[PDB]
DNA sequence: CCCTGGAGAATCCCGGTGCCGAGGCCGCTCAATTGGTCGTAGACAGCTCTAGCACCGCTTAAACGCACGTACGCGCTGTCCCCCGCGTTTTAACCGCCAAGGGGATTACTCCCTAGTCTCCAGGCACGTGTCAGATATATACATCCTGTTCTAGAGCGGCCGCC
DNA sequence: GGCGGCCGCTCTAGAACAGGATGTATATATCTGACACGTGCCTGGAGACTAGGGAGTAATCCCCTTGGCGGTTAAAACGCGGGGGACAGCGCGTACGTGCGTTTAAGCGGTGCTAGAGCTGTCTACGACCAATTGAGCGGCCTCGGCACCGGGATTCTCCAGGG
C-alpha cells in the first residue's frame, strides 16, 4: 500500500491504496479472491480491443 | 414506499458499467441490472433482518449486514 | 372518486466511453446516489418485516458492497460480450454470468 | 488368411470387409480369386460414379 | 452396400443421454491414481494413497470437470458456438474466480 | 512417474464434456482440460497432504480429501 | 429420491435417484449448489439449439 | 483513400487557503502479566494386523491413428435501428439546520436450566445370516435417424392466336 | 405478312413419406451380494440431584435516525444527429464428427510383504484456574499538516481539414 501510495505520490494511506494492494499482489488476490473492499473500486485495467 | 426500483437511475448503471470497463452498454441492460440488484438485496437485506431479529433488536446495524455478506462468501471490510 | 380524470465537436461513441472508464476506474467516490439507493433498501426491507429503521453506516455498507459485486459482474459481462466478439453487452450474458456463478 | 477373399467382387475380404460393421459376414464356401482386389474395386467404382 | 454414415451430431446426442443418465466414471482409474501419485511426489516422496481416497479425489474431479464443461458450453451457446474452447474455459473460471 | 498428465486420455475428456451435454469438443481443448485438472489436483491434492503431515500419518485418507475439498466450498458426499 | 425411483422403475434408493432429488427440487439445488455428490452426475438436460 | 499540420476541450502539474481529520500527549483501569497447582491431554514405547505397494496371466473393452466429408468456425458486406454526445430544462441530492422518540447501550435483581455427577437400562452398534431386488445374457423388440423414391408445385420454353 | 400475348407441356427440385440400421428399452433365467431382521451385548443418554450464573426483565439515558423542510447547482431525462456495430446472409475451408484396424494398457483375480494406523500402557509437561499485581491501550483533548478546493496555467494527446 505505500508502494502504490507513493506511484501515487500520497502521504496518507487512503483505501484505494489498500484495494490496489490487495488487488495487484498476485498471492492477496487469491487469498482474498472472495473479499470485498469499501470505497476502494477495481484495477483501472482496459481490454486490448476496447482503444481503437 | 412504491416504484423504489427506479431509484437506481438509468446513468447510474451506466457510471457502474464504467467502473467495469464495459465499452457500450445496452438499453436492456438497465432492467436487469435492476432486477439483479434487487434479488441480491432481498438476500441480503433478509439474512440481515433475521440478524436483527434474533438479537432482539428494532434497527439493523452495519455488523449485522457484515456477518449477512460474510456468510455468503462476499466478506465486506471497513464496517 | 368524484373526478373525470462553424462545426461542432461531435465526439465519436467509444472514445468519451473509454474516458469515462479511465475516470472511473481511478476514482473513488460512490456513484450510485444516497437516498434512492436507501429508499430501495427501505422498501424491500418493508415486505419482509414493516416498522425498521437502517442506520446511515449500515445503508453505506450497503450500498458499497451492492457496487462492488455490481462492478464484478459489469466485468465479468464485458468479458464475456469480448468472448463472443462484441463490445456491447447483453442481458443474456448477465444471465450467463449468474448461472456460471452458481446463484 | 490373406487379405482377400470373396466369390462375388471383393471388398477386401479378411478370413470380414474392412469399414464394415460386423454384421456383414458370411462365411460361404465358394470359388474365391483375387484379381488385384477386383481390378482396384473396379477403378474406384467407375471413379466415383 | 454403402454404409449408414451417421450425420456428425446424431451419435454426440446419443452420448450425452447415455452418459447424463448413467453414473459410472468415465475417467480410467489406474491413470488418474498414477497421476495423483505424481502430483504427490512434488510435495512428498515417502507418501501412500488409500483406494477410497482415490476413488474421492476422482469423482470430485469428475463433477468439476463436468461443471465446468457445462459452463463451457453455456459460453459457447452463448457466443454463437456449438464447439467448446479453450477461451471458453478460461472465461469460466474467470467468472468463477478460479483464473 | 513421468508423462501422467497423459493419463487422462482424449477418449475421457470426450466422455467428460459428453456428461456435461457438449455438442462439439475442439482438438485444442484436451490440453486446456489437463491444465485445469493438474491445477485442482495440485490445489486439492496439496491440502490434503498438509491434512495427512498435520493428522501424524504417511498415509493420504480419503477423510483428509473430504475436508480438504469441504475447505474450498466444493463438500463431497458418500466417503 | 422415491418419487425419482418410481420413475426409474426402481424399488431401492440408488446415488443417481438422490442427485437427481437433490438438483429438481430448486430449493434443495440452490442449499447444495457448493456440494458434489458421488456416483450421481448431472441432470439429463439438453440445450434447445442442441437439438437437430 | 492515407498522411500530416493546426486547434477545441477534457485532463494534468502547480501556487495558495485551511480545515477537519490525523498525530501526539494525560490518565488510568481493565485487560495483560507473574507465580503455583493440579487433572489431564499429549508425547513415547511395544503389538499387531488389516489394508496398501509391487509383480504376474490374460483378455478385452478402451484408446491412437488414418480416410472421408459435411456441420460449423471464421472472414467479409451491408444496414438500420440502437445506442452515444451533446443542448435544455426540470428534478430531486446534500448539506444546513431542528426536534423527536423509538431504540441501542449500560447496570442491576432475580431465576431456571444448564455445567457436572451417580446409576442404569433401553435404544444403538457389532456380528451372523436368509433373503429379495439388481445385473448379467440374449433373442425379441422399440425407436428415431438417415436415406431412397415418388408427389406435387414452380419456373422456363415453345406452339398457337389475334392485331396492326 | 410479322410480332406480342396467352396457355399448354416438359424439366427440375422441395419435401412428405416409407424402409433399413443399430443402440439401446424390456422379458424372462439365474446368479448374487449386500439388505435388513434377529441376537447379543454394552456403552451413552435419561431420571434425579447439587449448585450457580448468565439472561429475562425493569429502569435509565443519551443518542441517532426519520421526518421535514428551502437552496442550489450536479445531474437525470427528453430529444436531435449520427455513427459505428449486432446480426442476417454468403462464401472458404479445414478440422473435427464418424468409423473401424490395430495396438495397448485397465482391470479382475492371485500372491507376498512390509508401510504403518489403531490399540494399550506409561509417564510427563501443560494449560485452566486462583491470588496478586501492573502498565500501556483507549477515550478524550491539544495541535498540526496533507490534500480537498479553487483557480491558473500548460503541455499533450486527439479530431478536423488540406494535400498527395
Amino acid at each position: 500500500a505505500g508502494n502504490a501510495a507513493r506511484d501515487n505520490k500520497k502521504t496518507r494511506i487512503i483505501p484505494r491504496h489498500l484495494q490496489l494492494a490487495v488487488r495487484n499482489d498476485e498471492e492477496l488476490n487469491k487469498l482474498l479472491g472472495r473479499v470485498t473492499i469499501a470505497q476502494g473500486g477495481v484495477l483501472p485495467n482496459i481490454q486490448s480491443v476496447l482503444l481503437p | 414506499l412504491r416504484d423504489n426500483i427506479q431509484g437506481i437511475t438509468k446513468p447510474a448503471i451506466r457510471r457502474l458499467a464504467r467502473r467495469g470497463g464495459v465499452k457500450r452498454i445496452s438499453g436492456l441492460i438497465y432492467e436487469e441490472t435492476r432486477g439483479v440488484l434487487k434479488v441480491f438485496l432481498e438476500n441480503v437485506i433478509r439474512d440481515a433482518v433475521t440478524y436483527t431479529e434474533h438479537a432482539k433488536r428494532k434497527t439493523v446495524t452495519a455488523m449485522d449486514v457484515v456477518y449477512a455478506l460474510k456468510r455468503q462468501g462476499r466478506t465486506l471490510y471497513g464496517f | 372518486r368524484q373526478s373525470t380524470g462553424k462545426k461542432p465537436h461531435r465526439y465519436r461513441p467509444g472514445t468519451v466511453a473509454l474516458r469515462e472508464i479511465r475516470r472511473y476506474q481511478k476514482s473513488t467516490e460512490l456513484l450510485i446516489r444516497k437516498l434512492p439507493f436507501q429508499r430501495l433498501v427501505r422498501e424491500i426491507a418493508q415486505d419482509f418485516k414493516t416498522d425498521l429503521r437502517f442506520q446511515s453506516s449500515a445503508v453505506m455498507a450497503l450500498q458499497e458492497a451492492s457496487e462492488a459485486y455490481l462492478v464484478a459482474l459489469f466485468e465479468d459481462t464485458n468479458l464475456a460480450a469480448i468472448h463472443a466478439k462484441r463490445v456491447t453487452i447483453m442481458p443474456k450474458d448477465i444471465q450467463l454470468a449468474r448461472r456460471i456463478r452458481g446463484e | 488368411g490373406g487379405r482377400c477373399l470373396a466369390f462375388h467382387g471383393p471388398l477386401m475380404y479378411e478370413a470380414h470387409y474392412q469399414g464394415w460393421k460386423s454384421s456383414w459376414d458370411e462365411w460361404v464356401g465358394y470359388d474365391r480369386i483375387r484379381a488385384y482386389n477386383e481390378e482396384n474395386i473396379a477403378m474406384k467404382k467407375r471413379l466415383a460414379n
